[PDB]
């Protein structure tokens, strides 16, 4: 089965299964293999794989990672993916002192939005937009990866899994404990990423659920009925929280300009209903000048 | 608000319409199945409705199960003694796809009353995945019904739970509902609900969202109306039992309308 695939090396473990870098011996294609074991034990094929496969088959897009094949033995289960050269955080770290040229930050955002609007347009939430799950190639492309935590939603939505999104990129509505959440939760995450590319540090690097809320408040202010209706009616919410005035955006997204900050705020709106849509974000003036640059050094 | 996804509802509606076609089982498949009949399929679905209750599963889960079962039997021949096994693995897979807390395999085993071994259930699962090529995100009548409800003026939940009941009923009878798409069955179920409780019709706003006139839905409306009237005399009773309780507003106790009204479409 995998007789035609030679494993080069192991690359990571993020979410379900292990990922290897492999080479197709016959075609010459470099691929990434997601491998699941069983035993397991069990219970049959994991809901996370089932979900990733079914959705990722439907989702053909230049900015969503491409699933190439499924090799479906009694014992192992292989997912064959296009190989992307590195993740965004890696990258973002490499540029810790040099920075990322605006054009590029701009390009990567645009594409992630294009990709994410496709997701939503096809009733899929990713629910895990941490910068380890956004992969880049040498031609200046970026792509949404690992749909292990994704789901297909109904319109209108219903209560889905509470335990969702990497803590850092997790929207307040999920934090507060609402019974509904929607497309916006993905947008919140891209908002945090947007900032993360600009300053090269996590925007809200919280160490717990409460502290995460604390940090979000520290930076965006403590919300009330005016900015977001009903926040005090929310379950895990407490009036005993401090009242912070909203920090003026230059502190701390310093290099970011007029337009970017408009977008960023709109991406980081408290009210899920107020928050900008990806589709609407693609029209935003920040993106009018966009191109497709090549990532600087040998990555 | 954002929970009704205002910026994407069209692109979604269009897409599921596109996908319901691609996920449609082959219309006359039972006739090619030597050992099983539409009546036997009627018996298995009912069991699944019962299974959905024992484990408080989403109605959605039920609807996807039937979709997998239907498409499976479109390609694979299955002896009567194994039909339950197809169902179980389907119910298992749809659960895995749709449930926050899907029941464990042990629990899925325990309900066939040890007709099948854990090993067999897990193996069928695999077979079903192979046969379907992992295309488990199939559109259901539910996903259309939910969308149709936002057009209500005003939102009535006897109407909502009735349409659910009616859409659910159609899952029992391969003949005739196999020749109808989920968007269509849901359009009739919603209209028939919105007539029994209120006396309103299939609203104009939906005529242009779907394209479905009250005229084109006439064939399906008749079948549904017939099924709705015949419901207390039907062999399978679990859905009616289900929708008696306070949860679904007790809609299955309601008396179906006698006529529906309707226009002679063709003029000589
Ligand atoms: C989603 C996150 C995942 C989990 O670790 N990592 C990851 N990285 C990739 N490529 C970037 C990468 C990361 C690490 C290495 C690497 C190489 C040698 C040793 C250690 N790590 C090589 C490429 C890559 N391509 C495709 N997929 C999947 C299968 C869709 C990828 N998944």
């Amino acid at each position: 089965s995998m007789e035609n695939f030679q494993k080069v090396e192991k690359i990571g473990e993020g979410t379900y299964g292990v990922v290897y870098k492999a080479r197709n011996k016959l075609t010459g294609e470099v691929v990434a293999l997601k491998k699941i074991r069983l035993d397991t034990e069990t219970e049959g094929v994991p809901s996370t794989a089932i979900r990733e496969i079914s959705l990722l088959k439907e989702l053909n897009h230049p900015n969503i990672v491409k699933l190439l094949d499924v090799i479906h033995t009694e014992n192992k289960l292989y997912l064959v993916f296009e190989f992307l050269h590195q993740d965004l955080k890696k990258f973002m770290d490499a540029s810790a002192l040099t920075g990322i040229p605006l054009p590029l930050i701009k390009s990567y955002l645009f594409q992630l939005l294009q990709g994410l609007a496709f997701c939503h347009s096809h009733r899929v939430l990713h629910r895990d937009l941490k910068p380890q799950n956004l992969l880049i190639n040498t031609e200046g492309a970026i792509k949404l990866a690992d749909f292990g935590l994704a789901r297909a939603f109904g319109v209108p939505v219903r209560t889905y899994t509470h335990e969702v999104v990497t803590l850092w990129y997790r929207a307040p509505e999920i934090l507060l404990g609402c019974k509904y959440y929607s497309t916006a939760v993905d947008i919140w995450s891209l908002g945090c990423i947007f900032a993360e590319m600009v300053t090269r540090r996590a925007l809200f690097p919280g160490d717990s659920e409460i502290d995460q809320l604390f940090r979000i408040f520290r930076t965006l202010g403590t919300p009330d009925e005016v900015v977001w209706p009903g926040v005090t009616s929310m379950p895990d919410y407490k009036p005993s929280f401090p009242k912070w005035a909203r920090q003026d955006f230059s502190k701390v997204v310093p290099p970011l300009d007029e337009d970017g900050r408009s977008l960023l705020s709109q991406m980081l709106h408290y009210d899920p209903n107020k928050r900008i849509s990806a589709k609407a974000a693609l029209a935003h003036p920040f993106f009018q000048d966009v191109t497709k640059p090549v990532p600087h050094l040998r990555l | 608000s954002v929970n009704e996804v205002p910026d994407y509802h069209e692109d979604i509606h269009t897409y599921l319409r596109e996908m319901e076609v691609k996920c449609k089982p082959k219309v006359g498949y039972m006739k090619k199945q030597p050992d099983i009949t539409n009546s036997m399929r009627a018996i298995l679905v009912d069991w699944l409705v019962e299974v959905g209750e024992e484990y408080k599963l989403q109605n959605e889960t039920l609807h996807l199960a039937v979709n997998y079962i239907d498409r499976f039997l479109s390609s694979m021949s299955v002896l009567r003694g194994k039909l339950q096994l197809v169902g179980t693995a389907a119910m298992l897979l749809a659960s895995k796809f749709e449930e926050i807390y899907p029941p464990e395999v042990a629990e899925f085993v325990y309900i066939t009353d040890d007709t099948y071994t854990k090993k067999q259930v897990l193996r069928m699962e695999h077979l079903v995945l192979k046969v379907l090529a992992f295309d488990l995100a199939a559109p259901t009548i539910n996903q259309f019904l939910t969308q149709y409800f936002l057009h209500q003026q005003p939102a009535n939940c006897k109407v909502e739970s009735l349409a659910m009941f009616l859409g659910e009923l159609s899952l029992i009878d391969a003949d005739p509902y196999l020749k109808y798409l989920p968007s269509v069955i849901a359009a009739a179920a919603f209209h028939l609900a919105l007539y029994t409780v209120t006396g309103q019709s299939w609203p104009e706003s939906l005529v242009q969202k779907t394209g479905y006139t009250l005229e084109t839905l006439k064939p399906c409306l008749l079948d549904l109306h017939q099924t709705y009237l015949r419901a207390p005399q039907h062999a399978q009773q679990s859905i009616r039992e289900k929708y008696k309780n306070s949860k679904y507003h007790g809609v299955s106790l309601l008396n179906p309308p006698e006529t529906l009204n309707v226009h002679h479409h063709h003029h000589h």
